[PDB]
Parts: C-alpha cells; structure tokens; sequence
C-alpha cells in the first residue's frame, strides 16, 4: 500500500475501505 | 488529527486502520 | 427532505454530509 | 442498526443524524 | 445538520441525498 | 450561486434543498 | 465510447461530468 | 426518463448529454 | 461534451465511466 | 483488514486507494 | 479476474494490489 | 501526463478516452 492524501469526504471513503465490516469512527477536530 | 493529517500531509491505510471499531 | 436506500460507501458518504465536524460512527455491526 | 434503518430500510437525513458523535 | 463546503460533484451528490426522489437541478455560473 | 457559495464559501443542506425539483 | 448501468449517485456523477459547466437536470420522476 | 434510459436501462454518455441544460 | 478538472479519485471515476468494459490504465507520473 | 464486495466505480475508487501513485490496470474483460 | 476476485466474489485489500502497475 | 493534466489544467473526455485498454 501506498500512502494517501485524503480530504473531506474521500477520508470517510478510505476508511469504509479499510474497516468494512467492522465500520470506524470518523472523529474531525472541531 | 488522522482527519487534518490525511488532509495536511499524508496518511497510511495502516493509520486508518486505527479507526476501524 | 426525502428517505432514500443508503448502503455502503453511500450511507458513509451521507453520514458525511450530515454529521459534518460533530462526525460519526459507522457501526455495521450495530 | 444504520444499515438496517438505512440501507435494507429507507431512512431520513434526521434519522442519520442518529450516528453523528 | 452541519453546514457543508462542497466543490464539483460533492455539490452534485450532496444535492442527490438532499433531494432524493424529486432530484433537482444543478446550475453553475458559467 | 449555490455551486460556487459550498465552494468558496460554506452552504447548508437547506439551502441546496432550493434546487430540489 | 460505451453504454453502462447508471444509477443514483453514480448517475448524477455522470451528468456532471458530460455536463459541467452547462448542468443539468437530473428529474427521476421524469 | 433518464432513470429509465440510464440505470434500469444503459445509455451513452451522449445520451446523458440529453439531460445537460 | 465540456472540459474537465479532475484530481485524484475524480480522475479514476472520469477513467472507469469513459471507459466502461473495456476499462483503462491509471498511471500517473511518480 | 478485510474482504468487501467492490463493484464497478468502486473498485476503480478502492483500486485508487490501494495503488496510488503505482498506478493501476482496470481490466474488466480480464 | 478482478471483477470476479472482486466484485463478483470478496476481495481484500492485498489482492486488490494485484492490479497495482 | 493525464493525470496532471486533468488536475493542473483541464482534461477533455476525449483524452482519457486514450486510457481505455
Ligand atoms: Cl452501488
Ligand atoms: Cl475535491
Ligand atoms: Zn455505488
Ligand atoms: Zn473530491
């Protein structure tokens, strides 16, 4: 894998990908 | 945090994966 | 609004959408 | 759960609103 | 709901989950 | 308009909820 | 170039693609 | 409509072109 | 059909739908 | 990680994510 | 190939680099 | 390459239709 550079929505995207089944906490500063 | 960082900089699937449940 | 079928990297995209910077958890799981 | 309410069912913006932290 | 900043087809697919079965129009300057 | 405001500026859900048909 | 299946969001991506800067309409009721 | 044209049946992207203003 | 400005997975998008069944070849510089 | 389902535009999105800057071969004939 | 690996069938992220050039 | 050209300037249909296999 290579490294990401991931904006707004695109970041949300990569993690569904990563986490699948197990989904994530998508948790932005402020 | 791993939100601006992906943003900022860069950022690893291996990161990412920290945010999974 | 309207309620419309959200699956997938769609329900993450508009979880997105409307939690914004409070941000959320996708949990499949449940 | 979200993907019950969400997807295999229909669900409102307010109703996603239901995950955000 | 947060308020949004939305560039290109984030719009578009901000206003397909806004507006679902009604869709809408997408109409930019220029 | 609506496309340039959430692009330079921030736009809230209700306002795009104007350019439903 | 080709004919796919194109749906929902993925629809609408579509349009804004072929459309730009003209826009569209996306009207599902028809 | 496009609906029909382009998810239940498949279409061009000059079809798509159709629903450009 | 109007110009476009894609970036990053925008582009994979513009690529998949252009190509369809035939898909295509990513490849960026570096 | 996981196994997922992608399909169409997504697997070019995950494909995206996974390759990067290696860049990829979307070959759907195969 | 990778719509069978893929979508057809499950696929992880490793496989999915199969197709990295 | 395309995939500069598309993000640093624009980027016709027509050119990625180059990228087609
Ligand atoms: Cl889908
Ligand atoms: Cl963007
Ligand atoms: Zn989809
Ligand atoms: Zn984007």
């Amino acid at each position: 894998f290579v490294n990401q550079h991931l904006c707004g929505s695109h970041l949300v995207e990569a993690l569904y990908l990563v986490c699948g089944e197990r989904g994530f906490f998508y948790t932005p500063k402020t | 945090g791993i939100v601006e960082q992906c943003c900022t900089s860069i950022c690893s699937l291996y990161q990412l994966e920290n945010y999974c449940n």
